[PDB]
């Protein structure tokens, strides 16, 4: 395969993002539900981790296919 | 807590993972060049010497020319003073700071750790290193980052003091390999994985020979065990007891 | 059924002072064969990745 | 005839060559020879490593690294020592579980079981102080957490803690005295093993049938030397795999960071072979009660030859309860490696209670009922 | 050395008058099945207890992590 | 209490018969009996009961133990024609052992010890 | 059968009938162990042929 | 067996147990251990 | 013989006491048990770490809003009820021992849900005033003996 | 009997309480128990010392100084461990001279004598490599002079020398391995001592009369416990004098200078107990011949039970010759601390020749003449 | 020593605390040691400095 | 009385001494230790 001077990883990560639409919906639901917070402790790190774990598991073997 | 644990890193298909597989020594050479130009401004690697790179990564003359471009403090002379000299093969890799306190002072209080054993010193070593280097993402909702800190979900706690350092084309490889950020990260991760386990290839060759020899010797010892026990396992006992 | 030969018994097996040097030369050759097989398999599998492959490539 | 002329030939012949042994011993009776071989391996590789280790807080980690990279065959010796400790604990734990399954501590072999429990306690202390010697993060912080259990003793707790440390904290005198004690305790283990083996030779071994075996005895040297060689080669295979292919599999990555007394790790855990004791300690929310529970576990181990009834295959109720005990101790091993959580606290409490129930209630009472069932 | 009263006839054959490992291939599947027949109940109750308690604990730990979310 | 045990005793008898059925099925393949499972080294009363026996009974017990140990070494069981003849519950020791234990219980109420010790070797 | 089949599928990184053949042979061997000896070959053949036909 | 088998076989009787005078004279060794520990540590203000 | 045993017992006690006391703290270790901490180089809102007796001491310069936030916490939310004035002679300069009484772990400055010290061994949080709020720790953080001099120098130990 | 029911109590009773001993043993039979007491004292003091010693160059001298001035009771421990080696060698030398005087190695006690000679060799090696550890001028230069004497074996010389050093000169690897070897060797000494005592118990001890004493034997544990205690108290008096009043009397002042590989001291002499071998080596003007003579002395010591005829009194010619041998050995001890001079070279050569003459000519031939005179 | 060979001879392995109760009191040894300058550090910037 | 006492008494005759065949069979162990040392060290083609 042809190796590119530009970074292929953001494009591959964007490609796997339709495969994890459910986790993205859960994260956006969390982000909407803590919008009116005032205590500064509400966060959505767990659903964010779920979404990025799904995307990472998709994109991991396709990232090293494009690298020497 | 999940946020204190941080995001786990996926399992990447490294070419040296199997017990039959060697290192990619071209990637070690390209990984050292990322170390010299990006890493070594703030990381020490104090247990490496230029002598250990010979036969793995460079020839003797290439490593000598690399070591001779460094300034090494030596002494004392006949007048009881400290001077500088050219580095040699027995010299260790230069440290960017004299001590931990100036390293903390140059980096907002955080000490950039030594990278000789950072691959074996982290859980899921190479995968965590690669995902940390290529993983400076946007923070999620409700997570704010103070000044001097940057978000990285692979770092435990999510707030690291190391900024984004790998950029496209920021290293000019001498074998024609195009240097994207991911290629640079993969090469430096390969070099660090070699640094934690420098004798992995020799250990695996010795392990293959040992496993073969012991597996043959198990059959030979089972043969000699069954030969000695044969007059007992086939003996005939006749008695008057019927019960 | 299968049985060791008498003439081969009287030469290399009846005395321990003849058996032991034969044992040592057989041990030497067995180690050489195992070394050869392991090294050939390792070099064949990992061809193009070792340092010597890069050095011979640069000639 | 020639061994009748020298004492040392006679003792060796009697106890190694012509010693009668039950002919029906299976491969569960190989744990003792394997444990002795692993002790000899640990002593040899430790003596060889001591020629390059420096017991000072400024040079300990650096000398470990220098031994790893620059000393010829130093990586083999260091990995062999660190993984031979784990294989030593595997072989000894399987030996003890064999004795628990067959009830081998019963009369007339109470001395053998008691010297075994003494050996196991010395082994635990030896491994714990040996782990501090690399002076990594786990090496420092585990010694800090465990030696801080002395303050659970009232009045004179902190004084004993400071006397053991040599100061107000774990520092260089602790490392130096730990190095001396660690060099010393394996020789006490060798002496204890010689006494333990000579205690067993008074009456002999038990057999898998659980019956008297004096009618069917064969020589040890001609027959069980080869049978022990087979098991030694199976152990050497696992040893080779662990040394050469997966050397840091049974370790922790935090012990490759140098020790820092001003930043603790997030998950301080011991080696795997101390995890069941650690789970027993963590399950109870009281330090004195946890130390007492560990002491009561070892007291119940000492009191096994006098409260335990019930043995091998033909005593079937205790034979079935043995597997529940084994599942309980492996659940304790798994629970020690996990973080503190209400469900893990509850499950650890229940598992400790079941271990005490099996040791102190099942073994006397169910053993007595099955003796009355079989011979009443 | 512990005289035992006993009446028997014992026969033994030379180890160079019989085979060594040839019957080991014939008896290997039978010995495998016999081993699992003899130790089936204990291994099964060990596996059931260990994996059931571990699975219940891991499930409730995951529920505990989910309960901390916002 | 009294008839408490009165009723609790048939349940004990049923459990004992089931236990003896299972164990005697296990024992009969080795040619053993329930009384062969008692070790003179493990109990000094059994060692005392065994020397109160006629010599042919002791010879038969030793023969059965030798056959069982040989079977255990060979990883075998008895053949079907021998296995159908096995009587695992034919007692030869229980009367003598019960008498020995009753004598020891009688001596203990008067402060006297048993007139024998454990088997001591070397 | 299922465990071995998926194991071979993951091991070979691709999908074909060979994984089913391995699963059938293993299943027949496990089923056939300890019986008289026209069987320990036939039963794996039967299971493997069934898997091949299923594919 | 000798520990709990002896209790279950009825071999442990009041006539076989040690006397109360024997238990008094054996248990007097407890004061010896206390005074030995006080001699070893000397942790007192008792001398005045 | 009693006269001889009078000397035998004392000789044995002297030998055992000589052997036991050699594991006790050496003279240089005992000399390194007092340390002086400068407060002029500490700014408001930052935590300095000083090794006193081998131990991290979390001396932190506190602001007026931080002092009010530490004071506003009542005793009903504390496992060990104690006020901020009782644990600090100077509300601006809080001198505290950074070792948890649970097992001997060192928390981290500038972390936690209470903006104080986050001990990472067991997920136990501490407030800014060194009092226990969450975790398995029964006691509070230790406050060592200290006093203020005329040159902004604090003697610890 | 209570000791007849536990096998540990039976062995201890048989070999320490009821062991039959001749009743006419004088105070020259207390050498062995004193040697065992000194071995135990050295082991205890050293294990205590190793908790404050660092086995690295640039830390060893400073760690010994920190031990001397800062560790509580550390000066007592160091001076006791230093002078205990001297007292250990005094006692063992007097023990060997007793055995030489009485012919104690003869039939049937040849194994006792041979195991004693092995113990003496291990003691010499242990004391030498322990003397290297403080890393002074005498330590470094004695280790240099002795280990660079393997260049006398042809061809395979400097290879063995450089493998011993771990380099090209005595340096940090040599000190680091000498620490491990020195820690380890005294446990071999203790095991060899146990074997040596067990070899004597097969036939029991000789008596000052030199006759069969089976008719007049008494219990060891009552009669020879207090008799050993008296000699132990004399040894404790001498030991206390040496530790507290003259702690540096038997040493060398040059060992209080830190080691310098580029500057050598004027006079390089070992400790006093090595001086007779040093005089034998230094008297012969050839290195290989000196090593051959040193080996021949110990070979003649091993051959003594098979060539030595003649015991104590009633064999009066060999009894008188013993005093010439004692004077010869003490003269060789005096000559080793002097400088090399032609008269001292001549006298040392004559003393070495007479030592070989007594060990190899007087003991067989004069002993045979005595037997022909007495019973011929 | 302090006025002749303190300018040319070293006394390592000797500290001011080893003179208290031998030839000086505590305050006299404190005042004597406070007249010397020794290298200490590094500070928060990683630089060596001198102190009494 | 094992050693020089045996030869002084006349107990070492031409008989009771080992035969030539016995000494040759014992003397054949000289090659075994040489071959074992050469196997352990392996100085190949080192003979001058
Ligand atoms: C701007 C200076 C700087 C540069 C250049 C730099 N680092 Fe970092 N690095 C840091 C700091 C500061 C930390 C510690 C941050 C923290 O612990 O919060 C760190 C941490 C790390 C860690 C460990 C993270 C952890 O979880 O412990 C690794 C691995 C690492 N760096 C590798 C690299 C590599 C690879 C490069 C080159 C691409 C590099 N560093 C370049 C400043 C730097
Ligand atoms: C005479 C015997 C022994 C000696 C001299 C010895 C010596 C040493 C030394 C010097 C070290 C530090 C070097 C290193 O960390 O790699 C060490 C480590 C260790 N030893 Fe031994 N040892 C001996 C026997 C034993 C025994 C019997 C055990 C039993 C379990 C044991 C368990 C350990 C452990 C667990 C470590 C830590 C390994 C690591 O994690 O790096 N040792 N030993
Ligand atoms: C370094 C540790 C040990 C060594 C070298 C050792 C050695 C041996 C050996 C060689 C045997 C004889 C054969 C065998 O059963 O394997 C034996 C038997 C035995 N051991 Fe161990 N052992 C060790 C630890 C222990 C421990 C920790 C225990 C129990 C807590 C124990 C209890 C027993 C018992 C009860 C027997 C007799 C079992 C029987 O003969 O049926 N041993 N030991
Ligand atoms: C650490 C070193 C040694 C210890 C602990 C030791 C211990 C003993 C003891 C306890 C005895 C019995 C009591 C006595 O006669 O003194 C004895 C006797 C004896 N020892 Fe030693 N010994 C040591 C060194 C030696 C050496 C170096 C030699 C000879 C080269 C030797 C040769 C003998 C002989 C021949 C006897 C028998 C004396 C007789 O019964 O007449 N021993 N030894
Ligand atoms: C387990 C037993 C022993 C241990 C751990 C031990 C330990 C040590 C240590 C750590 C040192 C260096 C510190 C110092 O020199 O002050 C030392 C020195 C020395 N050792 Fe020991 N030792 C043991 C037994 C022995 C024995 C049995 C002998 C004599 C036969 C011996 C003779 C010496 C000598 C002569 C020195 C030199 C002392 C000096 O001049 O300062 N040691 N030993």
């Amino acid at each position: 395969v042809e190796y590119t001077e530009d970074d292929p990883k953001p494009q591959i990560e964007e490609d796997c993002k339709p495969h994890c639409v459910k986790e993205w919906a859960a994260y956006k639901a969390c982000a909407e539900r803590i919008k009116d917070d005032t205590t500064g402790q509400a966060h959505c790190s767990g659903q964010y981790f779920d979404f990025w774990k799904c995307v990472d598991h998709c994109a991991a073997p396709k990232i090293f296919a494009h690298l020497k | 807590n999940e946020a204190a644990d941080g995001l786990h890193a996926p399992h990447y298909p490294w070419g040296h993972e199997g017990v039959l597989d060697s290192y990619d020594h071209a990637a070690i050479r390209r990984g050292h060049k990322v170390y010299q130009q990006v890493c070594a401004a703030c990381h020490s690697m104090q247990y490496l010497h230029w002598r250990q790179l010979v036969g793995v990564c460079y020839t003797e003359e290439e490593a000598k020319a690399l070591a001779a471009e460094t300034e090494v403090e030596d002494g004392p002379n006949d007048e009881g003073e400290m001077f500088t000299r050219e580095g040699r093969l027995f010299d260790a890799f230069p440290s960017p700071y004299a001590n931990e306190q100036a390293a903390r002072y140059a980096n907002g209080g955080a000490y950039p750790p030594d990278l000789t054993l950072i691959s074996g010193g982290r859980h899921n070593g190479p995968n965590y290193i690669f995902s940390l280097l290529t993983g400076y993402r946007d923070p999620p909702a409700g997570i704010s980052i103070r000044e001097g800190l940057y978000y990285n979900p692979y770092f435990p706690g999510g707030a690291i003091a190391m900024p984004k350092m790998l950029v496209d084309g920021g290293v000019e490889y001498e074998d024609g390999t195009p240097a994207s950020a991911s290629q640079q990260a993969k090469d430096i991760t390969t070099f660090l994985a070699w640094a934690s386990y420098p004798y992995q290839d020799e250990m695996r060759v010795m392990g293959i020979k040992a496993c073969l020899m012991i597996s043959i010797l198990i059959g030979f010892a089972a043969y000699s065990k069954r030969l000695r026990w044969a007059p007992i396992k086939s003996q005939r006992i006749v008695m008057d007891v019927v019960n | 059924v299968m049985r060791l030969s008498e003439a081969l018994y009287q030469t290399f097996f009846k005395r321990s002072t003849v058996y032991i040097p034969m044992l040592l030369v057989g041990a030497y050759f067995s180690n050489e064969a195992i070394d050869y097989a392991v090294d050939k398999m390792w070099t064949t599998r990992n061809k193009g990745k070792l340092f010597s492959d890069i050095i011979a490539e640069r000639t | 005839r020639m061994h009748n002329k020298i004492q040392l030939l006679s003792v060796l012949n009697t106890h190694l060559v012509a010693y009668p042994t039950p002919m029906n011993l299976n491969y569960s009776w190989n744990g003792g020879s394997l444990a002795g071989m692993m002790l000899a391996s640990q002593m040899l590789t430790g003596i060889l490593l001591a020629m390059h280790y420096v017991g000072h807080v400024d040079y300990a980690f650096a000398s470990v690294q220098h031994l790893m990279t620059d000393v010829p065959s130093g990586m083999i010796l260091r990995y062999a020592h660190a993984n031979g400790a784990s294989l030593f604990f595997i072989v000894v734990y399987l030996h003890v579980l064999r004795g628990m399954y067959y009830g081998s501590g019963a009369q007339p072999r109470e001395i053998v079981w008691i010297s075994g429990v003494v050996i196991l306690l010395v082994m635990i202390i030896t491994a714990f102080i040996g782990y501090v010697l690399p002076w990594g993060q786990m090496s420092f912080w585990g010694a800090t957490v465990i030696t801080s259990l002395a303050t659970a003793i009232p009045v004179v707790g902190k004084h004993i803690m400071y006397w053991l440390w040599g100061g107000f904290s774990v520092d260089n005198p602790t490392l130096n005295r730990f190095y001396s004690f660690h060099y010393t305790l394996p020789f006490i283990l060798a002496g204890l093993s010689v006494f333990h083996i000579a205690a067993l030779h008074q009456y002999g071994s038990t057999n898998p049938l659980g019956v008297n075996s004096q009618s069917s005895l064969i020589s040890f040297g001609s027959y069980f030397g080869a049978k022990d060689l087979v098991g030694a080669l199976f152990l050497a295979l696992v040893f080779s795999i662990l040394v050469f292919f997966y050397p840091d599999l049974l370790g922790h990555p935090d012990n490759l960071i140098p020790a820092n007394p001003y930043s603790t790790p997030q998950h301080i855990v011991p080696e795997w072979y101390f995890l069941w004791v650690y789970a027993i300690l963590r399950s109870i929310p009281n330090k004195a009660m946890g130390v007492l529970a560990i002491g009561l576990v070892f007291a119940s181990l000492f009191a096994m030859p006098f409260i335990g009834l019930g043995g091998g295959k033909f005593r079937i109720i205790t034979e079935w309860l043995y597997w529940t005990f084994l599942a309980d101790v492996l659940l304790l091993t798994w629970l020690g490696g996990n973080e503190i959580t209400p469900i893990t606290s509850f499950v650890g409490q229940c598992c400790t209670a079941y271990l005490f129930f099996y040791l102190l209630v099942c073994q006397p009472l169910v053993g007595y009922l099955e003796t009355q069932f079989a011979h009443g | 050395r512990q005289n035992i009263p006993l009446r028997e006839i014992l026969y033994q054959l030379s180890p160079y008058q019989q085979d060594v490992i040839r019957q080991t291939f014939t008896n290997a599947p039978k010995t495998f099945l016999r081993f699992f027949k003899e130790k089936g109940v204990g291994l099964a109750t060990f596996g059931v207890l260990f994996f059931g308690i571990k699975g219940y604990t891991e499930h409730e730990m995951h529920q505990e992590r989910l309960a901390e979310r916002y | 209490t009294s008839l408490l045990k009165q009723v609790a005793l048939p349940v004990f008898n049923s459990l004992a018969t089931t236990y003896r059925s299972v164990v005697g099925a296990k024992l009969a393949k080795y040619g053993l009996r329930f009384d062969d499972l008692q070790d003179p080294l493990k109990d000094e009363d059994v060692a005392e009961a065994l020397r109160r026996l006629p010599p042919d009974v002791v010879v038969a017990r030793n023969c059965r133990l030798r056959r069982a140990l040989d079977l255990s070494c060979k990883h075998e069981a008895l053949p079907k024609d021998l296995l159908e003849k096995q009587t695992p519950e034919l007692s030869y020791l229980q009367d003598v052992l019960n008498e020995v234990r009753a004598e020891r219980r009688e001596r203990a109420q008067l402060g006297a010890p048993a007139p024998y010790t454990r088997i001591y070797y070397d | 059968f299922s465990f071995t089949d998926a194991t071979v599928e993951n091991m070979r990184g691709k999908h074909d009938m060979t994984s089913g053949m391995v699963a059938g042979a293993v299943t027949g061997f496990l089923f056939g162990m300890g019986r008289p000896m026209p069987q320990p070959v036939a039963w794996p053949l039967a299971f493997a042929g069934a898997a091949v036909a299923a594919d | 067996p000798i520990g709990v088998w002896s209790v279950f076989q009825g071999y442990v009787t009041p006539a076989r147990l040690p006397s109360i005078q024997t238990l008094t004279r054996v248990g007097a060794w407890g004061g010896v251990v206390v005074v030995g520990g006080l001699y070893m540590v000397q942790p007192w203000d008792w001398l005045a | 013989q009693t006269g001889g045993r009078f000397l035998y017992a004392s000789a044995a006690r002297l030998a055992v006491l000589k052997i036991v006391m050699s594991l006790s703290a050496a003279a240089d270790t005992m000399a390194l048990s007092s340390l002086e901490v400068d407060l002029s180089g500490v700014e408001e809102g930052t935590t300095i770490t000083v090794k006193w007796r081998g131990k991290p001491v979390f001396i932190r310069h506190r602001t007026d809003a931080e002092i009010a936030q530490s004071a506003e916490v009542a005793l009903s939310e504390l496992r060990d009820p104690q006020k901020d004035v009782d644990r600090a002679i100077n509300p601006k300069y809080l001198v505290v021992v950074g070792i948890c009484t649970h097992l001997g772990c060192v928390p981290i400055s500038g972390a936690g849900n209470y903006q104080g010290w986050f001990c990472p061994c067991h997920g136990s949080h501490y407030d800014i005033s060194g009092r226990i709020r969450e975790g398995p720790a029964p006691y509070n953080l230790e406050v060592p003996e200290y006093r203020f001099t005329e040159g902004q120098k604090v003697v610890i130990g």
